[PDB]
Order: C-alpha cells, then sequence, then structure tokens
C-alpha cells in the first residue's frame, strides 16, 4: 500500500457483485432394527437379545 | 417397546411381534447305498499306527 500523511483515495465508480454461500441445514434421517441387523430374522436369537 | 402401560401422542416406531414362518423345507442329495461302516470299523485287519 502506498501510505501518506496527506493522501487518501476515493473510489470514482462501483461494482455490483452477486455471490453464492451453501450451508448445509438437514442430514438423512436413519432408523435401525436391532433385532433385524443382529440376529438376521433367526428365531434362536433375540432370546439371548432378550 | 416403551416398557409402559401408559402411551403418549407419538408416531412411535415399533419393533416387529409376529410369526412367518410354519413351513419347514430338507433339500438333500439322492443317496441309496448305506456308509461303509463294516468295511470301516469291522475289518479283520488294522493299519500299523507309522
Ligand atoms: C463505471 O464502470 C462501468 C462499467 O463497469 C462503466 O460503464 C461502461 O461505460 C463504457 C463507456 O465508457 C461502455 O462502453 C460500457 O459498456 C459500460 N459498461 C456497462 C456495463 O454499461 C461506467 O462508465 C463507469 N463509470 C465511470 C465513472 O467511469
Amino acid at each position: 500500500v502506498a501510505y501518506s500523511n496527506n493522501s487518501i483515495a476515493i473510489p470514482t465508480n462501483f461494482t455490483i457483485s452477486v455471490t453464492t454461500e451453501i450451508l448445509p441445514v438437514s442430514m438423512t434421517k436413519t432408523s435401525v432394527d436391532c433385532t433385524m441387523y443382529i440376529c438376521g430374522d433367526s428365531i434362536e436369537c433375540s432370546n439371548l437379545l432378550l | 417397546t416403551l416398557k409402559s402401560l401408559t402411551v403418549e401422542k407419538g408416531i412411535y416406531q415399533t419393533s416387529n411381534f409376529r410369526v412367518q414362518p410354519t413351513i419347514s423345507i430338507v433339500r438333500f442329495p439322492n443317496i441309496t447305498n448305506l456308509c461303509p461302516f463294516g468295511e470301516v470299523f469291522n475289518a479283520s485287519k488294522f493299519a500299523s499306527v507309522y
């Protein structure tokens, strides 16, 4: 920057700029069946899971 | 699922508590001859351990 005690710079023109800002609002909602994942629909399993 | 007698207002996803399979099927290849247990166990002579 050129700096002086008696010097200033003043804009004689302007520019209009449009910019995009992206913010995540939500994430996928998920539900898990505990017996289906661990027992895999086994009758013998889930007796232990009680 | 809630382990409580009283239930409030909610969507309340629920774990399955119903029976589906009532039929049992066995599929095995066609084998008619019995295993030769008599040759394997009831043998006049047996090999030396070495
Ligand atoms: C400020 O800038 C704008 C452009 O960014 C200038 O407008 C231009 O003027 C020239 C003629 O001098 C034209 O040929 C261009 O087509 C114009 N641009 C647009 C987008 O219209 C404007 O003259 C400038 N103002 C000053 C004070 O210089």
